């Protein structure tokens, strides 16, 4: 077959800001594409302006959207699944795609729109760290729920659920369990606490401690049976997670970063309207990632907010930086995204103006190996640190003292 | 003409010109003998090996051959007097500093130069080297290049991808 | 184990050789310190704070060898230390610890740092250790290891300490330099145009901690006391530093300012940037190391950082969409430059289709056809990117990063503003994966640039769907090759190490392997350490004979 | 009253738009910072959840409660709980409020800050009353309830500052500007063709003379005139946010004098 | 190619020369064709160089090759490091493979390697880190390439 | 992604 | 397999490894209440003390350097030059 | 889930604006830009808060219990 | 799937059944866990393919 | 082998994405056979990113 | 692993508001460590010190954003105690804010709401 | 102790390079046919037109104290004043100064005062 890309290619000045197209045409077309943006799968359908991104950065985003927190389903409260993450306050992205309509994104979104400044500001956001607003964090920015649920059965003669009392138990107290062997919703747990109290016949202890690095409150406890016999049990535990130094965050363009430090509003830099960034990323993360789309999203989203419209970020449309720039100018802002800013510490103007606007950011999972193998051994040899090498690689096996013949 | 060598004579000299506030508009009090003999003697002191036999003594002469070329070219009499304008005092300090920096540059017995070497070549090869070839092919066309090439080398591959003679 | 792992973040405010250790990790890792008169008070104090407070201690081992656990002991608050006892105490400020990032392919990747205990839960590194570790703070994690004896402490701090690794034997030059923000700021701070007011100067002065309290006289006394960017940076450079460099057309009056002259640690001229303060050559960091020693050098990193970062905080720096726009003018010219190459490619097609193209020797027609087309297309891209870079003006933020040397390159600017250019799989243009066509939107036997993946548009203008796909094709090829080393190289390095691992320099200057077989009669054929070796000019060798005689 | 001059252009129950003049930039700034950061204010600092049957988590709700602005007009009369000689909280240093809601309709039931009920003794200090500003006297939407769902809860409001947590900040934003014409050359305008054209003039260009082109750069001139606008979140009347802004700063500097005083004695 | 060559007056000057580049190798037979300069003939197959010119040539060519791979991507590595590799691969008189494959001492530790040690009468010099760990001692590398002992003549 | 003998 | 004080061909300079191991060996002894050999003008850290001793040439240790062929040269710490 | 109480970036009370903003849209039959200005949400930080809010509480409420 | 109960359930039915109206199906529930079958790509059958074979081969 | 997986539920679209995933099993001599590459004929059928 | 947030403004224990150290490298200079304070006092007090003519040096710095403390360095002309300059800079500030509060209060009562 | 130097120029070129506050001036003697002056000036604080003669003085520690006044003056009587280091007293065939990077040459280490 011969396929026309746009239906317009089936018919019979040039705006400088448009991308250049090449037709011929054609006269021999048998088919025409419904919409070119349709070559994308589900992940990539979410990237604004992927046609202005560097090829591989689209690929990185595609893996990253899969680690964003959002609202996986609306029935989240009634499922007891292994892990779950929910944003407190999901927002629809100011820059969307036409394909998002069918993907339910506006409906079950996975990020928020940060007011992001692109600035060198104090140096705590270098090599991809980020400066986040402690005060926006105070007020709800990126805060999320987290649920883990533990399971356990009885039997396979017998095991039973019960609070045991030393007649080989675990360190963390059994204090919080009721006598049926289970804590109960509302109880605040932490550290190593016994979440589930299990015994094997006097009594060998088989209870479930809470994951060492965690805490929270107990959310639901469910008691039930498998299709034959087993009384089993599932304990969901709730935790809230406040944005915090070392947490990971990414725009929709395949660059993550962590929070380097957090400033309170006072310490932040500010616009003359008194607007302040939720987030400060570094200029240096920009030139080389070839991440133009991110800049455009930002340009686009600022107009959206100012005008109350969804900004169309779909690939292969006729939307242009000049387009957006002219729209922004009408709102009385500097055409190209820049704003005059002042230094929080001091109130003095900055000698530079700052690219400043909204952008959609995703909170990614994970906070909450250590090893000395071949390659570390080699570094220490390269340093000729032989005592350290002896000490690290040895043992409490202590000097057995033996006697040896000098001849044999 | 630019080759890694120990002891940066140029800097030792700009130091001397600074420390001694060298008045460029006056005669030096250096004699010809001070320089020529001074410099000859300093070479006798750039020690890398110390054994007192004909063999180690030659090895030593070989070891500092290139450095001594550098040295004699920097401390040519005319060059010292007309270009650098050193005084007997400044000059004497240049010499002994070259000696001190020199001995300070000798490798220290106990250095694991092997792991050093491997790590020095390996880290760039995985730093990387990104690609691969480019590749090529057809047009212009080809010559394999590290890593696949590095691998051919370390393997001592009898069946090399793009063998080529250069004939002058 | 005596080790700990966690996420890392950068800290403008740590010294080069420091590591921020979260307090919570610092409580988990101990050092056994034998009790002496020199420390009995300190230890006594520590034992009293116990496991839960820092600086604390977790155990006290007495003579008999029995370990009193301070978490549970009846006598946690009632212990009276004897001499000879050991106190397993928490790590503390200035303990040498070994810090490392994986995979560690060379040795400036495990280095010894001095601890600085801090709140929050990430390890924190000075910006300039980033490069030797090949780290960045986008989720990277690192391992900290605590030496467990008096000899191993000494070993770390006298052989692995960060400052002792500044100049590296790998390439006989610094392996650490001023980077990122500090590089951006340092250029700007040092332009002739940068002037500072008295009020700001006093702050900056005060920020370099090894400052002698003497206010340098302003370069301008009247009409208003005013100080150079150069003047103040200079405070960070230690006395007795001399440096001299001549870039293209640098004169003793460097019209362009341009070059570099430092005398007695005062910047006489030249904008400080990557060739003066990066990990260069070179190079102020090379020079200070060699003249002043590793400690003084390592401190320079933080003095310059403190001073520059502060100046940058109040100057500010940003980049936006507008930095990628070319006034075009430039646009018209770029569009026309490409329209030109589509015409040379068309004219070669007509030629080769008439059967007029001659083959070369040892190349097909089609091969030598492709060759011409790829050279036209490449030089079109090339000169379109050049056109964009000249139009960028001094205030252009991307162009400023570039000039300072802090990221990125010509190519970057060019793809963004001018023209992405030719996609390629396996070193050829996009192949006919469909029968005689690359996509079903084309007719068969179409070797035009459009057809075979020249991307005409920049990222700024965005790609057409065809260019989008072909750019993905090229995309994937690079991803696959990244995935083939990881791990094809972590495997080479392991093989290289194994072959060489036992070579050592012996007290007779020979290098030998473990059997004692000679490998080099003198190491490197010159007996020298590569970390004390540097590019120098053999004058004797160039110029005419007339020049040499004179 | 020679010293920092104040004008004023708008003033309302929520914003005061004023011109500061005859002051060094630092002071305009420290006052700017304080108003954002250090003015004492009342806000819920502890929730005790008796029953929650809503679709929200307790701490989700607890978080929202702390964000409901409370009447803070008489807050100097309330003690910092941490200084109060009472065991935990009492009427000398805290306000206790109640929330009880049940959804007793097929229709969906809303819970607002108007449903909070002071239950502690206010000693007649004007403090604690949740701030209401919308046409129908509802205040903030805390929650939403389906039929049969329930929420019973006790909060303790306590005195605090923005530095400790942003729920205590009396102020919304603070617009701040000086030298609208760039006389002083404190900024350096990025441009493609002409900075004059591409950069919009601010409001405050009307209130100042544009420089005449035939002119040496004025090198002595300083930042001494500042165009501010303070927006109060309701918990204190605006005029107060500024006033008490100045006060807290005074108390802060004075407090440094008492320390110098105390290292003679 | 451009060739930097001294001029009759002494300065280096570019003298361009025609060179032939081939696909495939036969060093011994090409080397011998009239009209060429056989003192300059080169090939990237260091194996052929070692077989026609000998190991010392084999060595230098092996250096030029490892060097080019590194230089190919802009990077620079001090001479001695590649010099060392090239000497190890060359020191027994032929080209020993490195990566290939290829004490005591001790990971598997295939008892079968100790059996051959036994039947071979193999003598471990104990310089590795690993046999020194099994023995609980400091290895004779770097910091332990020497002994320390009490002085008994210092006042 | 740049041109032949550069990047894919 | 022992080579006389007058025919030593090894370096008169202490190596960086020698210094590390000497400083570490003395440190350990200082760290264990072993008598000290200098005025600690404020010093309380065994390694810093160890360095004072080296500086002032009062560490009574000898370095036995092994040649590849098993012979060895003995140099006192007191003797060796410390420039690095 | 529901209207946040305050705007993340500046702290304006915004949680009292949601019902009115719904009303402005459906019964006054206004557009979103004008709607938000009529609510005095000038700063684009504040605009974002209401304009992009997604009121999932309305779905959670449909669960039985 | 036609067979599953949720195949012809109104939106209101789904809420009563504690199933999100946004859940899209296409997976199994085995012993409590949700499992997908990843599409396995294979070459088609009944297709004539010709291929060259590199020089050491007799074919 | 690997054919049935535990369904993703991190975010909604992560779920969708997972239900639309394809895999190519490899081996028994994979060659010759450039399966990793984005083929021209994937246009419209399989996401390029 | 986060500290309590009240530590930005609440002193101690063991801690006092001001540490004064007598500098070293300069005659008549002083270095004051202010505890539980930030750029609000820092920039202020300094800026005012700089209107004193008998002050040849004033500067402050927050050494690390984590902790709330700043160091402030005052050098003065001989026979003038830096501790008195601080005093005077303070008093000078106490006034100017008084002046300002009152002026603002005045302008406020003029307003029609 | 003392005025090192005193003459009159006679500007002949105002080059702004690629700067905004700084200009590189080319002058010439109003006495000696031979004897030039290249010099960088803050053209913001002391604008300079082109032709445009000004009397230039070179003249002549330890810290820095703001003025002050009354009061004294090493030499008040000028508009522009700079301070800098002599860095190359040099070749010829018949002196260089740095002012924290504003350069000057006259075809240790002191003051430069100007009027107009
Ligand atoms: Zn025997
Ligand atoms: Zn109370
Ligand atoms: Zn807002």
């Amino acid at each position: 077959i011969l396929i026309a890309m746009q239906p317009e290619d089936l018919e019979p000045d040039v705006d400088p800001a448009k991308r250049i197209r090449v037709s011929h045409h054609a006269t021999t077309f048998t088919h025409c594409e419904i919409h070119p943006s349709m070559i994308l799968g589900v992940a990539a359908s979410i990237i604004p302006f992927p046609d202005h991104n560097q090829s591989p950065r689209n690929t990185y985003q595609s893996a990253m959207g899969k680690q964003a927190m959002g609202v996986f389903l609306t029935n989240y409260n009634v499922r007891m699944d292994t892990m779950a993450n929910i944003l407190y306050y999901p927002q629809k992205p100011l820059g969307t795609t036409r394909a998002m309509e069918y993907l339910k994104f506006r409906e079950l979104p996975a990020g928020q729109n940060a007011i992001v400044a692109i600035a060198c500001y104090s140096g705590y956001n270098q090599e991809d760290s980020m400066i986040m607003n402690q005060s926006s964090i105070d007020r709800g920015l990126f805060r999320s729920l987290f649920f883990r649920s533990y399971m356990d059965q009885e039997k396979k003669i017998t095991e039973t659920f019960e609070k045991p009392q030393r007649t080989r138990m675990k360190h963390g107290t059994y204090d919080k369990l009721d006598d049926d062997g289970l804590i109960a919703p509302g109880v605040r747990v932490s550290g190593e606490d016994v979440i589930i109290g299990k015994t094997t016949p006097s009594k060998r202890d088989a209870s479930t401690p809470l994951r060492s690095t965690e805490n929270g409150i107990v959310d639901q406890v469910l008691v039930t049976t498998n299709q034959d016999g087993l009384k089993f049990v599932k304990v969901r535990v709730r935790t809230t997670k406040i944005p915090q130094i070392g947490d990971k965050f990414a725009s929709r363009h395949g660059q993550k970063g962590t929070i380097g430090i957090t400033y309170r509003r006072e310490d932040m830099p500010f616009t003359a309207e008194g607007i302040v960034p939720d987030l400060i990323i570094n200029p240096h993360a920009i030139p080389s990632r070839m991440t133009v789309a991110h800049l455009i999203e930002c340009l686009l989203s600022k107009v959206a907010a100012l005008s109350g419209n969804e900004g169309d970020a779909s690939p292969f449309t006729d939307i242009t930086v000049e387009g957006i720039s002219k729209l922004l100018r009408e709102h009385g802002y500097q055409s190209r995204g820049f704003e005059v800013m002042y230094n929080g510490h001091t109130g003095k103007k900055l000698m530079a103006q700052i690219f400043f606007g909204p952008t959609y950011y995703q909170r990614l999972r994970h906070m909450v190996g250590l090893r000395f193998g071949e390659m570390e051994r080699d570094c220490m040899i390269a340093h000729g640190a032989a005592s350290f090498l002896k000490e690290r690689l040895m043992e409490a096996s202590d000097a057995f003292r033996v006697h040896i013949c000098g001849i044999c | 003409a630019n080759w890694p060598l120990p002891v940066n004579i140029r800097r030792i000299i700009q130091n001397a010109q600074q420390t001694f506030h060298i008045d460029h508009t006056k005669p030096s009090d250096l004699t010809i003998k001070d320089i020529v003999l001074g410099v000859k003697d300093l070479q006798e002191n750039l020690l890398v090996l110390r054994g007192k036999n004909e063999i180690i003594q030659n090895a030593q002469r070989d070891a500092v051959t290139l450095f001594c070329c550098l040295l004699r070219s920097r401390l040519a009499t005319r060059r010292v007097l007309q270009e650098y304008r050193l005084t007997k005092q400044a000059f004497d300090w240049v010499l002994s500093n070259i000696e001190a920096q020199f001995l300070r540059s000798v490798v220290h017995p106990g250095e694991m130069v092997g792991v050093l070497a491997a790590q020095s070549i390996g880290e760039p090869a995985t730093q990387m080297t990104l690609n691969t070839f480019h590749f090529a092919g057809v047009a212009s066309k080809k010559v394999t290049s590290g890593v696949p090439r590095l691998k051919e080398i370390l393997n001592v591959a009898k069946n090399m991808k793009t063998p080529s003679l250069t004939v002058y | 184990d005596f080790s700990a792992r966690t996420v890392i973040s950068g800290d403008p405010n740590l010294e080069l050789d420091q590591v921020g250790v979260p307090k919570s990790i610092a409580k988990t890792l101990t050092y056994p310190e034998v009790v002496t008169p020199y420390n009995i008070d300190r230890l006594t104090q520590l034992v009293r704070n116990g496991p839960n407070e820092h600086p604390g201690a977790k155990y006290v081992i007495r003579d008999s060898g029995d370990r009193i656990d301070l978490r549970y002991s009846k006598r946690a608050g009632d212990i009276q230390l004897q001499y000879g006892w050991k106190v397993e105490r928490h790590i503390m400020d200035n303990d040498p610890v070994l810090f490392n990032r994986q995979p560690s392919l060379h040795k400036m990747s495990m280095m010894a740092h001095r601890v600085k205990v801090i709140p929050y839960s990430t390890f924190r590194l000075n910006l300039s250790v980033t490069s030797p570790y090949n780290a960045d703070f986008d989720g990277d994690e690192m391992n900290l290891h605590v030496p467990q004896s008096e000899e191993t402490r000494a070993e770390l701090s006298q052989l692995c300490a960060v400052p002792l690794q500044i100049v590296s034997p790998q390439s006989n030059k610094p392996c650490m330099g001023i980077v990122q923000d500090t590089l951006c700021g340092i250029r700007k701070l040092t332009l002739r145009d940068t002037f500072i007011e008295l009020d700001q100067v006093l702050n900056m002065l005060y920020w370099v901690p090894d400052w002698d309290g003497v206010i340098p006289t302003p370069a301008i006394i009247k009409p208003k006391p005013l100080w150079s960017g150069k003047q103040i940076l200079s405070v960070a450079i230690p006395n007795g530093i001399h440096l001299q460099r001549f870039d293209e057309g640098t004169t003793l009056l460097s019209p362009k300012d341009n070059g570099m002259l430092i005398i007695d640690g005062q910047i006489i001229f030249g904008v400080v940037e990557k060739k003066t303060v990066g990990s260069s050559n070179g190079g102020l960091i090379h020079v200070v190391t060699r003249e002043k020693g590793p400690q003084v050098c390592a401190k320079l990193f933080g003095n310059i950082q403190k001073v520059v970062n502060f100046w940058l905080l109040h100057n500010g720096f940003s980049t936006g969409i507008g930095d990628t726009i070319a006034d075009g003018p430039t646009m018209r010219e770029i569009t026309e430059t490409i329209a030109e190459a589509k015409k040379k490619v068309l004219d070669v097609t007509k030629e080769a289709q008439a059967n007029l193209l001659t083959a070369k020797h040892g190349m097909t027609l089609r091969e030598s056809f492709e060759d011409n087309v790829v050279r036209f297309l490449n030089e079109a891209r090339d000169k379109a990117g050049r056109l964009a870079e000249v139009n960028l003006k001094d205030l252009n933020n991307v162009k400023q990063m570039v000039m300072a040397g802090s990221k990125g390159s010509f190519i970057n600017i060019a793809q963004m503003s001018a023209c992405v250019g030719q996609q390629s799989v396996e070193g050829k243009r996009i192949a006919f994966g469909f029968v005689d066509r690359t996509l079903p939107h084309f007719s068969k036997d179409d070797y035009s640039p459009e057809s075979k993946g020249f991307v005409e548009n920049s990222y700024l203008r965005g790609l057409t769907p065809q260019e989008f796909f072909f750019h993905a094709m090229g995309g994937r090829e690079g991803l696959i090759d990244t995935a083939v080393k990881t791990a094809e190289t972590g495997y080479i390095q392991r093989r290289l190490v194994k072959a060489l691992e036992d070579i050592m320099v012996h007290y007779d200057n020979t290098t030998r392997n473990s059997l004692g077989n000679v490998i080099q009669f003198i190491y490197g054929e010159d007996g020298m350490d590569a970390a004390h070796i540097e590019k120098q000019s053999l004058d004797t060798i160039g110029g005419s004979d007339a020049a040499f005689e004179k | 009253e020679e010293g920092p001059q104040v004008k004023i252009r708008e003033a309302s129950k929520d914003n005061v738009d004023f011109i500061l003049s005859n002051v060094d930039l630092a002071m305009a700034n420290s006052l700017r910072r304080v108003m954002i950061a250090e003015i004492p204010t009342l806000a819920i600092d502890s929730v005790e959840v008796e029953t929650n049957t809503t679709v929200l988590a307790d701490e989700f709700i607890a978080h929202r409660l702390g964000l409901i602005p409370l009447q803070s007009m008489d807050i100097e009369q309330l003690e910092y709980s941490r200084d109060c000689f009472c065991e935990d909280h009492c009427d000398k240093c805290s306000v206790v409020l109640t929330l009880q809601a049940f959804g007793e309709s097929e229709s969906t039931t809303n819970v607002y800050s108007k449903d909070l009920v002071i239950v502690s003794n206010l000693m007649g200090r004007n403090i604690g009353h949740p701030i209401i500003q919308d046409k129908e006297g509802n205040g903030v939407l805390i929650c939403k309830l389906r039929k049969g769902q329930e929420l019973k809860l006790t909060c303790v409001a306590k005195k605090g500052i923005a530095k400790e947590h942003a729920k205590w900040g009396p102020a919304a934003a603070i617009e701040f500007e000086y030298d609208p014409w760039n006389k002083l050359k404190h900024t350096d305008y990025w441009y493609e063709q002409d900075s004059a054209k591409e950069w919009p003039q601010s409001k405050n260009c009307e209130y100042e003379d544009p420089p005449n082109e035939g002119d040496p750069f004025d090198y002595k001139a300083q930042a001494d005139t500042f165009y501010m606008n303070v927006e109060s979140v309701g918990s204190i009347p605006v005029d107060q946010v500024v006033v008490r802004g100045i006060d807290t700063l005074q108390k802060k500097v004075a407090s440094i004098l008492l320390a110098l005083t105390q290292m003679d004695q | 190619y451009d060739r930097k060559v001294p001029s009759p007056t002494g300065e280096y000057v570019k003298e361009p020369e025609w060179v032939l580049e081939t696909d495939g190798v036969n060093l011994s037979e090409v080397m011998t064709v009239p009209g060429i300069d056989p003192t300059r003939i080169y090939t990237n197959s260091f194996i052929d160089i070692m077989e026609v010119l000998g190991i010392e040539a084999g060595r230098a060519a092996l250096y030029k090759e490892v060097y080019n791979v590194i230089a190919s991507d802009g990077s620079y590595v001090n001479y001695r490091h590649m010099a060392l590799l090239v000497d190890v691969m060359t020191t027994q008189g032929g080209l020993t493979s490195v990566t290939r494959h290829g004490m005591r001492c001790s990971f598997e530790e295939t008892v079968e390697i100790l059996f051959e040690a036994g039947a071979s009468a193999e003598l471990d010099d104990c310089r590795g880190v690993s046999e020194n760990v099994i023995l609980g001692q400091m290895a004779p590398i770097g910091t332990g390439a020497f002994d320390v002992m009490i002085d008994e003549e210092s006042l | 992604i740049w041109g032949i003998g550069c990047n894919p | 397999k022992a080579i006389p004080k007058d025919q030593r061909a090894t370096t008169p300079y202490m190596t960086k490894y020698e210094r590390a191991r000497i400083l570490g060996t003395r440190a350990l002894q200082i760290s264990m209440n072993a008598p000290v050999f200098v005025d600690l003008e404020g010093e309380t850290d065994p390694l810093r003390i160890a360095m004072k001793e080296l500086a002032e040439k009062k560490i009574p240790l000898v370095i036995r350097r092994y040649l590849p062929d098993g012979s060895f040269e003995d140099w006192s710490v007191e003797e060796l030059i410390v420039d690095l | 889930m529901i209207v946040p109480v305050r705007c993340f970036s500046c702290g304006k009370v915004v949680g009292d604006k949601w019902e009115s903003y719904l009303n402005l849209l459906q019964e006054d039959e206004l557009d979103e830009g004008t709607a938000l200005s009529r609510l005095g949400l000038k700063r684009y930080c504040c605009r974002r808060m209401i304009l992009t809010h997604v009121d999932l509480i309305e779905k959670f409420l449909r669960y039985n219990p | 799937s036609k067979n599953c109960y949720l195949s012809e359930a109104t939106e209101s039915d789904l809420y009563k059944l504690k199933e999100c109206p946004f859940d899209m199906g296409g997976y199994f529930i085995i012993n409590g866990s949700e499992k997908v079958l990843i599409a396995q790509e294979r070459s088609a059958g009944n297709i004539v393919q010709v291929f060259k074979k590199a020089a050491p081969s007799p074919i | 082998a690997g054919v049935s997986q535990v369904l993703n539920r991190y975010t909604y679209s992560s779920t969708l994405s997972h239900l639309r995933r394809t895999n190519t099993p490899i081996g028994r001599d994979g060659k010759l056979a450039k399966p990793r590459q984005l083929h021209n004929t994937h246009w419209g059928l399989v996401c390029p990113a | 692993n986060a500290p309590d947030r009240f530590e930005l403004f609440l002193l101690g224990e063991g801690e006092s508001k001001l540490k004064i150290d007598p500098d070293t490298k300069a005659p008549n200079a002083v270095v004051i460590t202010f505890e539980k304070e930030d750029h609000t006092l820092g920039n202020l007090i300094r800026a005012e010190l700089l209107n004193d003519r008998k002050v040849l040096f004033a500067a402050y710095k927050v050494e690390h954003p984590f902790f709330a403390r700043f160091k402030l360095r005052i050098q003065t002309t001989e026979g003038y105690d830096p501790k008195d300059a601080l005093k005077n800079a303070c008093n000078s500030i106490i006034n100017k804010l008084g002046a300002l509060k009152t002026n603002f209060e005045t302008e406020w009562n003029l307003q029609t709401l | 102790s003392n005025t090192l130097f005193d003459d009159i120029f006679q500007v002949s070129e105002v080059d702004p390079g690629r700067y905004n506050k700084v200009c590189r001036i080319e002058a010439a003697s109003t006495t000696q046919d031979q004897c030039k002056l290249t010099l960088d000036i803050n053209v913001e604080l002391f604008p300079v037109a082109a032709q445009d003669s000004l009397t230039v003085t070179i003249a002549s520690t330890r810290s820095w104290r703001p003025p002050q006044a009354g009061d004294r003056s090493l030499a008040d009587d000028y508009d522009y004043v700079m301070y800098g280091t002599a860095y190359k007293f040099e070749e010829v065939s018949k002196v260089y100064y740095s002012f924290g990077g504003l350069l000057m040459r006259l075809e240790e280490n002191a003051y430069l005062l100007i009027r107009r």
